[PDB]
């Protein structure tokens, strides 16, 4: 992909990271849902932030 | 002059502490009891170093359910509610309501048009509204004295209201098919011309402390700038639309004109920068043009030429006739064309005619009957395009009446043009948008 | 140097998320040229009938 | 034409002008007028109750325009400030005494207004 | 003494309605949906012709005409999916209407103003002195005042309305 | 005479309950609450008063106990003319007397005037008017003919006089009443705020108290009006539990987190200084005298349970009135958001 | 005098002679604002009555 | 997440740190957020009753998590405990159990979130918002109560209790 | 036309040269005069 | 009449699957056209309007709704034909109307949508026109309209801690609650109201 | 990236920075977004992950149970809670001493 480093474009998808890198669920939610949050879903990261605080 | 763009804006990135909010934001109530919030505005404001970032305008603190009430009364009983919509410019609201009712009736008010009263008083309330708006905006910016002058010069217009209806603000003057002809006298127009002559001087007095002031220019220039695209997206009309560059005046529109405006000769002004300075200048020039329109109307109801002697070309002035006192006869056009209707109205009332007494009884007990249908009628009010969309089911009460107010759209666009500005800039912007919460909340 | 910390991740954000479609949160400040606000000359465009 | 404090008028003989037609009650946009009528023992139709809530009134003058005998009017008085909310509950005694006190000025103004069409 | 025409005879209450069929609907779909044919007899010349004649006699339009009713414009040229030239005709008509509706406004649109603008410029202490029209307005106001003053001074008195309690017998 | 009083309590501010009431001595602490309890169901309330400052909130807010056309405030009351008493209760079928000797007062003659003379006049006016059904007279729990406090002695004498003049009157003897504007918790807070380091105590704090919330006295009044068997009875109103003054100090300290500190001054010095110097709300003989006396339900008369009222506990009912004066010590970060 | 002082008209009352104002037999004398006095306006059913 | 409930909308622990060093964190669930809510988008449409029930359960869970904060900031903790408030609002929801239109349920969930946000930001008054947390057949805990009508009308049915106590004023 | 020259709707058309002179300024502002004068005077 | 007028017929040319029903009236301005639009095409139609040439220079002027469940002709019941737009007010639970102005064509366009579902659901267009945010919020709170895919669904003009649709015909103009000060709580409360009647 | 976007690149042009960073509206979403079947937030499918990891996943059993329950109960009577007064279950606020 031009101007995207080592990120590759596959079939049906542009790709969001370098090959063999872990896909992030929060960024997936950000891309798919721009500003829509049906509810405050408590993931592992949110619970960890709560525990840290 | 080097680039300082990175110092200007700060984005956010997921899970980036340096890109996030590294501070507790100042969440303040720009609440109703604030000098710059007008009466009922409760604006939840997020400040970061006195920079407005997030807006949450809470409105409805002056919502009185006026449309439901209007739907619950006969047509004439709801009309004074319009007086309480945009209580700075009163007769424009009545004019819009009466235009809607007349359109539903399929007729026109010839007695109002041939006397030029509606155009004249529309321009007078235009002067009232712009005087109040400019004075209050200057007071918000910091100029304290200018508010004392516009209020004295808008006391004379309040007296002009009081001389035709007996009220200073809520006239309830315009009626769907009736004009109180006896309320208008020639002695009133001469005082209006006197007021215009002195209003020139008072407007110049306000002119020379604000227009060329360096502080005023640095406070208003390049503040709240927007182009025609935003001006269309947010439904901006009136002075704001003329500042964004668009040529939109309902009085001068071929298919949308009303009440003698199409057959006068006046100018309208458009800005070329779309900021607060343009709006201020446009309001001053609109006041001047309103003076010009009033003068033209008075000329149209005036009798200039006289009878001269056959020899020596010497005028023969009357001695006992009323025309000797003044050249203004506010009934010469109406009596010239609609002589039959003029004669009947001046001879028969509800004290010596059976039909007229029956009409009076029905009118004041049940109201007039309006044939079923839908109408939408808009008017160039001093604050923008003010409209009424109303549907009637054939009874003496409106089935639905919806009020289109431009102050609501201006308040809606205010957060768009206020983000990134200082608190003082936000106060100045609230001043520049001529918003009244009686019209917004209704 | 202190201000440089924010700029580190800005290029990746602008290249991975579309600015006009992804609703990116940000804050900014507007600046006015003081000199340009002092020598500005007031004027307006007057519109008239078709003539 | 100034719209001030409401009053009930009389004929020059002292008879009440109001004949309890209830046109002023239905003309009121604020529903501030309440009227109840019974036949007076001499036979004439007069109100046994005529009261106006001055805290509901919008001082619009629709009621004085609706009256066909010029019974209810809005006078020139505006110094009607009260200390109690109950002082603004106007009954027939208050309106009648207001008419009996302000009759000369109201008569002069109405005389000019009547002569205007003539 | 003339009372027969105190009420308006002609009033502006007229309403005009236009109803059209879907543009993408073909002739066979229109014939089937209107109860002049059935799905079985499709793709048969005799059935199509019979349905077309029945439509043309029961309805006032051809089966290829999608204008159910047109009171607004009384158009005789339907816009149909099959006839591509009708789309070009509509585009030409709409562009001509654009030009003509913008060529009829007396104030809103003016190419001469776009090429030869007239500006108001603030230059003096007097806002009126920057425009000859406002100066003319001020002079006219002074002229009217002077005429009123001289006309009233010539008469020497002023009739007035004086109250009369004899009015209230 | 008839003690029957039929009224409709299922209404609201704009309803008609059927009660026309006159309340004496409503310019104190009980007044607004009793008036609101009566006028919130649609009653007519009249407040006779002679208050030194007419612009004080103690008079104006009495207009809020009922709506427009329901509450009336009678000013410049003589408290000495029989005609004014007759005018006050002319159309009232319920009369409530909250007049009593004020805390600042230390004069025996003024105490008798407040507790005996005014109550006697009210009861005599009630007896003359045949349309009065119920009269409720407010007394003190520790009232006694041998009390060292002139207030309690004169209140016992007033009980005797009222029961003599109007034998169908109901006597209420609250123990001690706390609320937003009271002389129990508000005085504690203000004394600690002024004497920043301590609360002044002039005894061993072994006197017993039975606090009762103000919202329960109003309910007791309403229940007594609803009960026809309470016409000529005496009721003592107190809370569920009895505490000593030291226990009350400790409980107030623990509920708010302020560490207690009771500076002790010998009784005789305090008595002499309050006797020979000017007295006001926060410095008077009445506090010194009453701090050695028990104001509790003695069991000789009927109690709050006979009015079918369940009072709230002092720790539970007093907590909301000290929320603003809570001790700000070591707290979590989430407590910064308010 | 109220109408004269507010510039409603140019007529003013006179003790004797030709008057511009009616003088009926049922007229009452002008009184000042009587609120906050023992002679205020009381509705017929108000508790003050 | 550009939303009021986003995981980055927490109040920083200190002026120089979001949390302690070596890590980040913040509380956004049991207390209010850092920035104010500027928009509340529509709930995604629910095609069946299962999605609507899930939305109701999640709204109730958020409300239960926010109860102690509301009770503390509104000074209403003496009238009832957190569990009592949860039970009263659950009684409200149970009285709304018969609903079967998913779109209506989405609308109700939007309104519930709006009212909860109003409560947690001091937009409403405590004496006004307590109408949703008050008990249905029990006295409030901050004041005494009268049991007069319990003693007099002991074993009498509801009809007799409503007959002895009228439904209109008796003077008129 | 009431907004253009030589309009019959206008009334004050005859010789009003004295009034026009009295009511309106008779001198034109020229840029730099005040600036140069004030700066030179301040330096001196 | 006495002015250049043309129907907005290209809208139904592009959307070939839609019936066309348009009205012009002398009770409206001579450049005002009213059309009927189905609910399941409203978002696509607004998408087409916002960007198509000679439509792109458009602004949304007004938005509101009509409760037609209680709409009845009161006079002249025998002067109704099949072409009257009011003929579409019968048996229809809800109506929604939008009013736009086009600067290029100098035209007013009103679009009417019939809502016949009990939950009153329709797609929002506030993502296309920035006007529709506050307008649609007020319409939704007044008439109970359920707007889907809306930017902000919060109440705009109504009081806190209340759920009601006061502009429905079933609603009485006096409401169901009144606000009073409570002495026992030292704050304002809401109670069931008893009101005067004329 | 900023120059490609169209941001100001000079000191004088910064006075109009907002016109290029805020005044441009976001593009409306495509209708295919509204025509979707599921709108749950995305999460990793833990089919091959161990059972301990599977506990942190969407509970499909609850969905199935709710679907079955709503199939069995398509219409129910509205629940009414009696407002008749009763003695409190928790009597501590009126019984506690400390
Ligand atoms: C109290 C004091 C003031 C009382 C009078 C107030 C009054 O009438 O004010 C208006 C009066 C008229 O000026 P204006 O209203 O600006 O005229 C505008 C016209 O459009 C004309 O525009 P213009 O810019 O061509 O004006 C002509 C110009 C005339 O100036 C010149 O002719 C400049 C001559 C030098 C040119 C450069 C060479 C320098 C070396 C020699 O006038 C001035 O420069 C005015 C004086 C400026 C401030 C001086 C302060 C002195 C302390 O101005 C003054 O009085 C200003 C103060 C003068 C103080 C005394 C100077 C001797
Ligand atoms: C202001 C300048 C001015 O007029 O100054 C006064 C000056 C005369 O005074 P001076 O120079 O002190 O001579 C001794 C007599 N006083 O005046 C003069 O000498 C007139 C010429 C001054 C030239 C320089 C101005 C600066
Ligand atoms: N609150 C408590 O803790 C308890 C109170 N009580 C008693 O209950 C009654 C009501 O309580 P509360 O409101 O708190 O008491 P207050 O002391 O606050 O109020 C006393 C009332 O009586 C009036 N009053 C006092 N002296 C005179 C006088 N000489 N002539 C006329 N009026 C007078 C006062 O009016 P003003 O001074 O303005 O003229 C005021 O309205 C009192 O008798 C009190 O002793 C009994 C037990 C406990
Ligand atoms: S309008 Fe006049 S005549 Fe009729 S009831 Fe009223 S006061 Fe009487
Ligand atoms: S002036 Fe108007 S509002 Fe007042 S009582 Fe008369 S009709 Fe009613
Ligand atoms: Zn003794």
């Amino acid at each position: 992909v031009k101007g995207k480093g080592s990120i590759r474009k596959g079939i049906h998808g542009e790709g969001f990271g370098a090959p063999s890198h872990a896909h992030d669920a929060l960024i997936h939610q950000i891309k798919q849902s721009k500003d829509t949050m049906d509810y405050q879903n408590i993931t592992n990261e949110v619970a960890q932030n709560f525990a840290n605080h | 002059m080097n680039r300082s763009i990175f110092q200007l804006w700060k984005p956010e990135s997921p899970r980036s502490n340096v890109n996030s909010k590294q501070i507790k934001t100042m969440n303040v109530n720009f609440g109703p009891q604030h000098p710059a919030a007008h009466g009922v505005l409760r604006l939840i404001l997020q400040l970061n170093g006195e920079i407005a970032e997030r807006f949450d305008p809470h409105i409805g603190l002056l919502h009185r359910g006026s449309e439901k009430l209007i739907e619950d009364r006969p047509y004439l009983q709801g009309m004074p509610y319009f007086d309480r919509f945009d209580y700075v410019s009163m007769m424009v609201q009545e004019h819009a309501y009466c235009l809607g009712i007349e359109s539903l009736l399929g007729t026109t008010n010839y007695s109002a048009t041939f006397t030029q009263i509606r155009t004249m008083y529309d321009e007078l309330t235009r002067i009232l509204n712009h005087l109040l708006a400019v004075a209050c905006h200057a007071l918000d910016v910091g100029s304290m004295s200018s508010v004392f002058w516009a209020f004295e010069e808008r006391e004379k217009l309040m007296e002009f209201y009081e001389r035709v209806c007996g009220a200073r603000m809520h006239a309830a003057f315009y009626r769907p098919n009736e004009v109180n002809l006896n309320a208008v006298s020639s002695f009133l127009m001469e005082d209006i011309l006197e007021f215009s002559r002195n209003f020139f001087t008072t407007l110049n007095e306000m002119h020379n402390v604000l227009t060329y002031n360096k502080i005023w220019k640095q406070r208003l220039i390049n503040i709240g700038t927007y182009s025609f695209q935003t001006c269309l997206d947010y439904g901006l009309t009136g002075v704001m639309a003329r500042s964004c560059g668009l040529k939109r005046d309902l009085r001068l529109s071929k298919t949308e004109t009303y009440a003698n405006y199409y057959y006068l000769n006046f100018r309208s002004y458009t800005g070329q920068h779309g900021d607060c300075y343009d709006r201020f200048l446009i309001r001053m020039n609109e006041m001047c043009e309103s003076l010009n329109i009033v003068n033209q109307s008075i000329n149209k109801i005036s009798k200039f030429n006289n009878i001269v002697s056959i020899n020596t070309k010497k005028n023969i002035l009357n001695k006992e006739n009323f025309n000797r006192q003044t050249t203004v006869l506010p009934h010469l056009v109406l009596s010239y064309l609609n002589k039959n209707d003029y004669n009947l109205k001046n001879t028969k009332n509800d004290y010596n005619s059976m039909e007229e007494l029956i009409t009076h009884f029905k009118y004041w007990s049940k109201g007039l009957k309006v044939e079923s249908g839908y109408t939408y009628q808009s008017v160039e009010s001093p604050k923008g395009e003010f409209g009424v969309s109303m549907l009637s089911d054939g009874s003496n009460k409106p089935y639905k009446c919806k009020v289109r107010s431009p102050a609501l759209h201006h308040l809606q666009v205010l957060p768009k043009i206020g983000k990134g500005h200082f608190l003082a800039d936000l106060v100045a912007l609230v001043g520049t948008v001529d918003i009244v919460f009686g019209e917004i909340d209704r | 140097s202190n201000k440089n910390y924010t700029i580190v991740k800005q290029s990746n954000l602008l290249t991975m998320f579309d600015f006009f479609k992804d609703f990116i949160n940000f804050s900014f400040i507007r600046k006015q040229d003081l000199n340009n606000q002092t020598n500005f000359n007031p004027s307006l465009r007057s519109i008239k009938k078709k003539y | 034409l100034f719209r001030g404090e409401h009053a009930l008028r009389r004929y020059p003989t002292g008879e009440e002008r109001c004949i309890a037609c209830k046109l002023c009650q239905s003309a009121c946009p604020a529903r501030a007028i309440t009227i109840e009528t019974e036949p007076r023992p001499d036979g004439s139709r007069r109100t046994v109750r005529y009261d106006i809530d001055m805290t509901k009134c919008i001082y619009c003058g629709f009621c004085q325009e609706a009256c066909p005998v010029d019974a209810i009017v809005e006078g020139p008085n505006y110094e009607q400030t009260a200390y109690l909310h109950e002082d603004l509950f106007y009954d027939k005694y208050k309106l009648l005494e207001n008419g009996d006190k302000w009759e000369p000025q109201i008569a002069r103004n109405i005389e000019y207004l009547i002569n205007q069409p003539l | 003494h003339n009372i027969r025409y105190h009420h308006e005879i002609h009033t502006s209450d007229q309403t005009y309605h236009s109803s059209y069929d879907p543009v993408g609907e073909t002739t066979t779909e229109r014939l089937v949906r209107y109860g002049y044919l059935n799905k079985d007899q499709v793709n048969n010349a005799e059935a199509v012709a019979a349905a077309a004649k029945e439509f043309q006699e029961k309805e006032k339009r051809s089966p290829s005409n999608n204008i159910i009713i047109d009171e607004i414009s009384n158009s005789d040229k339907p816009i149909t999916k099959e006839n591509r030239e009708s789309v070009a005709h509509h585009v030409r008509q709409q562009f001509e209407f654009f030009r003509e509706v913008n060529a009829e406004e007396v104030w809103s649109v003016s190419i001469e103003e776009k090429y030869n603008p007239e500006l108001y410029i603030y230059k003096t202490y007097d806002m009126a002195a920057d425009d000859p029209v406002w100066r003319q307005v001020k002079l006219d106001l002074e002229w009217t005042f002077e005429n009123i003053a001289e006309r009233r001074e010539s008469l020497g008195y002023m009739p007035t309305f004086k109250g009369d309690p004899n009015f209230w017998q | 005479r008839s003690t029957q009083l039929k009224f409709y309590d299922g209404g609201n501010r704009q309803s008609i309950s059927g009660i026309r009431a006159t309340i004496f001595g409503a310019t104190g602490f009980m007044g607004p609450y009793i008036g609101a309890a009566l006028g919130y169901i649609g009653s007519d309330v009249i407040f006779p008063h002679n208050h030194v400052y007419a612009y004080d909130d103690y008079v104006k807010e009495l207009k809020l106990c009922a709506g427009s056309g329901q509450s009336y405030i009678m000013r410049h009351f003589n408290y000495d003319d029989d005609n004014m008493y007759d005018m006050a209760i002319k159309n009232s079928n319920v009369v409530i007397n909250l007049v009593g000797s004020r805390l600042q007062n230390k004069n025996f003659q003024k105490a008798a005037y407040a507790n005996i003379h005014v109550a006697k006049k009210i009861a005599e006016a009630c007896a003359r008017n045949p349309n009065v059904r119920r009269l409720i007279h407010f007394s003190a729990a520790g009232a006694d003919t041998k009390s060292p406090s002139p207030d309690l002695h004169t209140k016992f004498h007033g009980e005797e006089a009222v029961l003599n003049a109007f034998p169908n009157a109901t006597i209420f003897r609250p123990c001690t009443v706390y609320g937003m504007q009271d002389y129990f918790i508000r005085h504690w807070i203000k004394e600690r705020d002024w004497w920043y380091h301590f609360n002044i105590v002039t005894d061993d704090c072994t006197a017993k108290r039975q606090p009762i919330l103000i919202n329960d006295v109003a309910q007791c009044v309403l229940n007594a009006l609803k009960l026809q068997e309470s016409a000529g009875q005496i009721y003592e109103l107190g809370g569920p539990h009895v505490y000593s003054r030291l226990e009350v100090f400790e409980m107030l300290a623990n509920l708010s987190g302020r560490p207690p500190k009771l500076a002790h001054i010998p009784h005789d010095i305090a008595l002499k200084i309050t006797q020979n110097f000017y007295n006001w709300e926060f410095f008077n003989m009445e506090k010194v005298i009453k701090d050695k006396l028990d104001l509790i339900v003695t069991g000789k008369h009927k109690t709050i349970s006979d009015l079918y009222v369940q009072p709230v506990s002092f720790p539970q009912g007093a907590e909301q009135f000290i929320d603003d004066v809570r001790y700000r010590g070591v707290e979590t970060h989430d407590n910064l958001e308010k | 005098w109220h109408g004269w002082l507010s510039h409603q008209y140019d007529d003013f009352p006179t003790r004797t002679g030709n008057s511009a104002f009616v003088k009926h037999h049922y007229l009452k004398q002008h009184t000042a604002n009587l609120s906050n006095t023992p002679l205020n306006h009381v509705p017929q059913g108000a508790p003050q009555n | 997440m550009n939303h009021y409930w986003g995981s980055s909308n927490t109040i920083p622990a200190s002026s120089t740190q979001n949390n302690n060093y070596f890590s980040g964190g913040g509380n956004n669930v049991t207390i209010r957020g850092n920035e104010i809510m500027e928009r509340l988008p529509s709930q995604t449409p629910s095609q069946n009753m299962v999605q609507a029930s899930m939305k109701t359960l999640r709204f109730y869970r958020k409300f239960c998590r926010l109860i102690p904060f509301i009770l503390r900031i509104h000074n209403i903790g003496t009238k009832f405990t957190a569990q009592q408030a949860m039970i009263n609002f659950g009684n409200y929801i149970r009285e709304r159990n018969h609903y079967r239109d998913p779109g209506l349920i989405d609308h109700r969930i939007q309104l519930g979130y709006e009212l909860l946000y109003e409560a947690e930001m001091h937009f409403s008054q405590h004496t006004i918002l307590m109408q949703y947390l008050s008990p249905y057949n029990t006295p409030l805990s901050d004041r005494g109560y009268s049991y007069l009508e319990k003693v007099k009308y002991g074993n009498k049915s509801k009809f007799l209790q409503g007959f002895y106590k009228g439904n209109k004023p008796t003077e008129f | 036309r009431a907004d253009m020259a030589h309009s019959p709707f206008h009334k004050a058309i005859h010789d009003l040269e004295d009034k026009r002179s009295k009511l309106f300024p008779d001198r034109r502002r020229i840029p730099g005069r005040k600036a140069k004068l004030l700066l030179a005077a301040s330096l001196l | 009449m006495q002015n250049k007028y043309m129907q907005p017929i290209q809208l139904f040319i592009v959307f070939e699957k839609l019936n066309s029903k348009m009205w012009i009236s002398k009770k409206l301005n001579s450049n005002h056209s009213i059309a009927l639009i189905p609910s399941n095409w409203f978002y696509s139609i607004n998408l087409f309007l916002k960007r198509e040439l000679l439509f792109s220079n458009i602004t949304l002027i007004e938005n509101s709704a009509i409760d037609t469940i209680s709409y009845n002709l009161e006079t002249n019941q025998n002067d109704l034909d099949k072409t009257n737009i009011e003929n579409y007010f019968f048996k229809n639970k809800m109506l929604v109307f939008y009013n736009y102005y086009n600067y290029f064509l100098k035209s007013k366009l009103t679009l009417f949508i019939i809502l016949n579902n009990l939950n009153k659901s329709i797609d929002s267009i506030d993502r296309i026109f920035a006007n529709a945010n506050w307008l649609e919020r007020e319409t939704s709170e007044m008439y109970g309209i359920n707007y889907k895919w809306k930017i902000d669904t919060r109440k705009l003009l109504l009081d806190y801690s209340k759920i009601e649709n006061p502009m429905l015909k079933e609603f009485q103009s006096e409401g169901t609650q009144d606000a009073f000060y409570n002495i026992f709580e030292n704050q304002v409360v809401v109670l069931k109201n008893e009101t005067v009647e004329l | 990236k900023m120059r490609d976007l169209g941001f100001p690149m000079e000191g004088e042009e910064e006075e109009y920075i907002e016109q290029r960073v805020f005044m441009r509206e976001q593009l409306p979403p495509l209708e295919s977004e509204f025509w979707k079947k599921n709108y749950d937030p995305y999460e990793q499918d833990l089919f091959h992950f161990p059972d301990s990891f599977k506990a942190y996943q969407q509970q499909y059993k609850r969905y199935d149970e709710a679907k079955k329950y709503f199939e069995e109960n398509p219409n129910v009577e509205a629940t009414i809670i009696d407002r008749e007064f009763k003695e409190p279950t928790n009597k501590k606020p009126w019984t506690r001493k400390y």
